[PDB]
């Protein structure tokens, strides 16, 4: 439903998540053009992304084309491609680039591959309505560049409020990581959120940072940033069995 | 560390980090940069990191200046960039109160024009 997401609109009986608010996707002035699948649609900082279209617990690639207006004209700024990782009450994107501006010249491309996440959302979990005791234990997706085969697993202690996790299955061995014992803390909006280093061969070489989504905590989003010898992002997605 | 604030810019994932400042030596953390202004990797994005000595980059934000159209003079620059803090001149067909131009923080000063 690539074609879709961007061209229909947002009708509700559609799976969630149903929207995504594109925020670190989009730059305040700038403007993102997607396109797939014989569709394409331009945003839009704050601009929401019909997500409902999309599959759930696999990653939708689109084309997609940075701009900036000066002066009465579109720049590119950058090029590639553009992921998008569905969950029920979360979803994240993320950049893969193909191509960027000249470090001279605003009107020339240059090849150059980078990888971030961008845009991290859902159905934010209270940190003031989490359970209270119990584990749960959340399976999902770790995907960084050309790469979304990677297993994520995640367990999460809400009697202590503390989170750990594991990576694996990455084609990069230096992406496999441990993602260490980290605190829960309530967001600036009272959001359940969890910070914390990551580990390669008993090595401190990066951070991670998850969001829990749903009423029941049932899902868990967000990054890892890794240092290689070559620093790589990483997109989390996991969620807990349903009953 | 405390949380960085960055001119121009500002730290991915803010509020999922937010809660763990001040954090220890070693740390770093990707962050974007605004609008006509560029990281010193050349990006708009780049990884700050929590240095004895602070923050580093010092200037995660730099702005950067795009030579525009002369209108009346020579437009061998036009289309142009230039980083936060250099200097040029304007072989104008016309003329600039007055000739050397400077990229800076705010833009170009003064305004690269012929007559």
């Amino acid at each position: 439903g690539l074609a879709d997401a961007l061209t229909a609109p947002l009708d509700h009986k559609d799976k969630g998540l149903q929207s995504l608010t594109l925020d670190q996707s989009v730059r305040k002035n700038e403007k993102l053009k997607l396109a797939a699948q014989g569709a394409e649609k331009t945003y839009g900082n704050g601009d929401s992304l019909n997500t409902g279209k999309l599959k759930n617990d696999k990653v939708s690639r689109f084309d997609f084309i940075r701009q900036i207006e000066v002066d009465g004209q579109l720049i590119t700024l950058e090029s590639g491609e553009f992921q998008v990782y569905k969950q029920s009450h979360s979803a994240l994107t993320a950049f893969q680039t193909e191509q960027i501006q000249d470090s001279e010249h605003s009107g020339k491309m240059v090849a150059k591959r980078q990888f971030r996440i961008g845009d991290i959302a859902g159905e934010h979990t209270s940190f003031d309505k989490l359970p209270e005791g119990g584990r749960a234990t959340y399976r999902g997706t770790a995907f960084g560049s050309d790469d979304a085969g990677g297993k994520l697993t995640y367990t999460i202690d809400f009697a202590a409020k503390q989170g750990n996790g594991k990576i694996e299955h990455l084609k990069s061995p230096e992406l496999n990581v441990d993602l260490a014992a980290a605190d829960i803390k309530p967001d600036g909006k009272r959001h359940a959120v969890i910070s914390g280093s990551v580990l390669y061969n008993q090595a401190e070489k990066g951070s991670y940072s998850l969001g829990i989504f749903g009423g029941k905590a049932q899902e868990v989003a967000g990054s890892a940033e890794v240092k290689t010898v070559n620093i790589r992002h990483i997109g989390l997605a996991a969620k807990q069995e349903l009953e | 560390c405390d949380y960085p604030d960055i001119k121009h810019g500002g730290l991915y994932h803010e509020n999922m980090r937010r809660p763990y400042f001040p954090v220890a030596v070693g740390k770093y953390y990707s962050y974007y940069c605004d609008e006509h202004f560029e990281t010193p990797s050349g990006s708009y994005w780049d990884h700050i990191h929590c240095t004895q000595d602070g923050w580093s980059p010092a200037v995660p934000c730099l702005r950067k200046c795009y030579f525009p159209y002369l209108e009346n003079g020579y437009n061998q620059n036009h289309g142009r960039k230039f980083v936060q803090g250099k200097s040029i001149d304007v072989a104008c067909h016309y003329a600039l109160k007055a000739q050397t131009v400077t990229c800076m923080e705010n833009g170009w000063s003064p305004t690269p024009r012929c007559i």
